[PDB]
């Protein structure tokens, strides 16, 4: 859903503290503003985001007190209350999966996680006190058997399937619950996606701050060496080609940093509009909430991304 | 009542448009971006890129061609990598845009072309149609949605024992005001009695829980009996 | 900055001008970390944590049903590039 809100200072990564790297920098005139603009514009559309992603309620539902939805047990999925941070177990487990500056900055997330699961927790607790009628406009209370009663009778299976078969169906619901937090658990590439769109953010930093200690065809990659030991007529020149080298490494990082915060947009979108199809309501397009006739859908935050348990 | 309230809504829509300034958010920011990429490719002009100065005949002038000639290829470097600058950029927000509206065409299609009932894509709330306005660069939609207003909570229950044999409703729910039990359409208090037109029967008393004790009007009895 | 008498500490970083508030309210120009700052009512700055919006707990029970009685036909812009 998201990614890392960096913000590279371009003058302080292009150029150190000496102010002749500054003076030659203010040449190339307005390089520098498109990158840092860049970055704050993608660290903006990741807050929006998640904004977008997860606010898709109005009010913050909570769950009633008692947990008698007919039989089905949704206490793997909603929040624990004696835990310190209100997370779900499977959040949990979703959290721990999912695994200094030289100009670099990472801004904190709008939405804290804490408040991110507050969201989850209010879709979670509106879909299964309420339905889809939670997203469709106000909150209408419902009994869970008879939303599910609903559900089926969307896939084209009559009613009296569920309510004859109502204790075979919360059993096989647990069951496959429990399935979901016991494959996670176990399966460690299981968290895939995120995991690799944070490996992807560090490689792309790593590499920005190796560039670094290259020398991009100057006697030294090290801007106090340059001006040491060189007097200025020259050492302008190895300035230049210094800053030279270092602004393609910055441009070909906010570049490659655009094209992925395009497919994370994209990815999120997916994701906005998952939830307001499948959480938010019933969805009758085939093989896009999950495998099978869909029935529900349950969003679980998780670090840069969200997971949806797809009730099918 | 539906026609007024309609006729009302696109009233306060027109009042809205004309009254917040930020209401065109898309469509101004897209103009402004690109407005803001051209003024800064213009402004690149003015750069020396280390060069003796950031005009070509003043360049040509005053200099010999020897180092005029190192000069130019200075400053041509740097215009070349702003102009890629502007084009790469302008590349992604045109895949951006192209996604837009993209997602704008299949807004259109099943949205005004047809009733969508893909939740929350076609307006908030249940949708029932839309009208497609043009705006400068983009295209704004009227999301005519059914939203519904006042909450009266029942008693329900999944099914009704008659003689010993579940009764579920065909279209809609059981609900009761306390000493009768109606089925209801599922989006709108319209209570009527229980009758075998709209409840099936399927299955007995003991397998369903919650069933409650009541009966079911035969519409057919006071015909034999008449 | 001039304004010391009121210095808060967040975690997006030090926020000189704004004093904290223990209320909540919804964001209006947000900070990060979950706090937006806002000018609220005798004017300040004030900035304090999120509210994400007004807690309802919908009346769940074993057989309480909830439906309307009317609508409201509202129509909503939707504006795209
Ligand atoms: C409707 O809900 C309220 C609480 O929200 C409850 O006090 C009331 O008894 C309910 N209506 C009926 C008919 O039970
Ligand atoms: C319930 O509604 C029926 C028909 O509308 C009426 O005869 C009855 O008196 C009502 N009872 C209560 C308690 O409202
Ligand atoms: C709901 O719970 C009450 C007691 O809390 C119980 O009497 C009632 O039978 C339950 N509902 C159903 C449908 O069993
Ligand atoms: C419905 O009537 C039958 C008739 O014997 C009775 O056994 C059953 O307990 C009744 N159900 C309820 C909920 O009162
Ligand atoms: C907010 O709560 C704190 C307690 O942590 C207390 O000082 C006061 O009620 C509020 N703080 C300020 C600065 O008003
Ligand atoms: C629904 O709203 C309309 C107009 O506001 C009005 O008829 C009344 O308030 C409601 N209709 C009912 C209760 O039948």
């Amino acid at each position: 859903v998201s990614m890392t809100k960096t913000s590279v200072d371009c003058t302080m990564y292009i150029c150190g503290d000496s102010t002749e790297c500054s003076n030659l920098l203010l040449q190339y005139g307005s390089f520098c503003t498109q990158l840092n603009r860049a970055l704050t514009g993608i660290a903006v559309e990741q807050d929006k985001n998640t904004q977008e992603v997860f606010a898709q309620v109005k009010q913050i539902y909570k769950t009633p007190p008692i947990k008698d939805f007919g039989g089905f047990n949704f206490s793997q999925i909603l929040p624990d209350p004696s835990k310190p941070s209100k997370r779900s177990p499977i959040e949990d487990l979703l959290f721990n999966k999912v695994t200094k500056f030289n100009g670099l900055t990472v801004l904190p997330p709008l939405l804290t996680d804490e408040m991110i699961a507050q969201y989850t927790s209010a879709l979670l607790a509106g879909t299964i006190t309420s339905g889809w009628t939670f997203g469709a406009g106000p909150a209408l209370q419902i009994p869970f058997p008879m939303q599910m009663a609903y559900r089926f009778n969307g896939i084209g299976v009559t009613q009296n399937v569920l309510y004859e078969n109502q204790k075979l169906i919360a059993n096989q619901f647990n069951s496959a619950i429990g399935k979901i937090q016991d494959s996670l658990s176990s399966t460690p590439s299981a968290l895939g996606k995120l995991q690799d769109v944070v490996n992807q953010n560090a490689q792309a930093l790593n590499t920005l701050v190796k560039q670094l200690s290259s020398n991009f065809g100057a006697i030294s990659s090290v801007l106090n060496d340059i001006l040491s030991r060189l007097d200025p007529p020259e050492a302008e020149v190895q300035i230049d080609r210094l800053i030279t080298g270092r602004l393609q490494s910055l441009q070909t990082y906010v570049t490659q940093q655009l094209i992925r915060a395009a497919e994370i947009r994209a990815s999120a979108n997916l994701a906005a509009t998952k939830m307001s199809e499948c959480v938010l309501g019933q969805s009758k397009r085939v093989d896009f909430c999950g495998k099978g006739y869909h029935l529900m859908s349950f969003p679980q935050s998780a670090p840069h991304g969200v997971v949806f348990l797809h009730v099918t | 009542l539906i026609a007024n309230q309609f006729n009302s809504a696109i009233g306060k829509i027109q009042d809205s448009l004309s009254s917040t300034p930020s209401a065109l958010g898309k469509l101004q920011d897209v103009v402004n971006q690109n407005a803001q990429a051209l003024n800064t490719l213009v402004k690149q002009l003015s750069s020396n890129f280390g060069a003796i100065s950031s005009v070509l005949n003043d360049i040509l002038s005053r200099l010999d061609p020897p180092e005029a000639e190192v000069q130019i290829d200075r400053l041509i470097t740097g215009r070349l990598q702003s102009l890629q600058t502007y084009v790469t950029q302008q590349l992604i927000r045109a895949a951006e845009i192209r996604a837009s509206a993209n997602l704008a065409a299949t807004k259109m299609s099943e949205c005004v072309l047809g009733q969508s009932k893909r939740v929350d894509f076609c307006g908030k709330g249940y949708h029932l149609m839309s009208f497609p306005q043009s705006a400068p660069h983009g295209v704004v939609f009227l999301h005519v949605t059914y939203v519904p207003a006042q909450e009266k909570n029942f008693t329900t229950a999944p099914a009704i024992c008659h003689d010993g044999k579940a009764h579920f409703p065909r279209e809609g729910v059981f609900v009761s005001n306390g000493t009768h039990w109606f089925v209801t359409q599922r989006n709108f208090y319209e209570p009527q009695i229980i009758t075998t037109d709209n409840t099936f029967v399927s299955g007995n008393c003991d397998v369903v829980i919650g069933i409650v004790n009541n009966t079911v009007y035969d519409p057919l009895q006071p015909e034999l009996d008449s | 900055y001039s304004t010391g008498s009121n210095v808060f500490q967040t975690r997006a970083g030090c926020l000189i001008g704004a004093e904290h508030v223990n209320n909540s309210y919804e964001c209006d120009i947000p900070i990060g970390a979950g706090i937006c700052a806002s000018y609220q009512t005798s004017q300040s700055i004030i900035a304090y944590t999120m509210s994400l919006g007004a807690e309802n707990s919908v009346a769940y029970s074993n057989n309480s049903i909830a439906i309307p009685t009317n609508f409201t036909i509202s129509v909503t812009t939707e504006i795209l590039p």
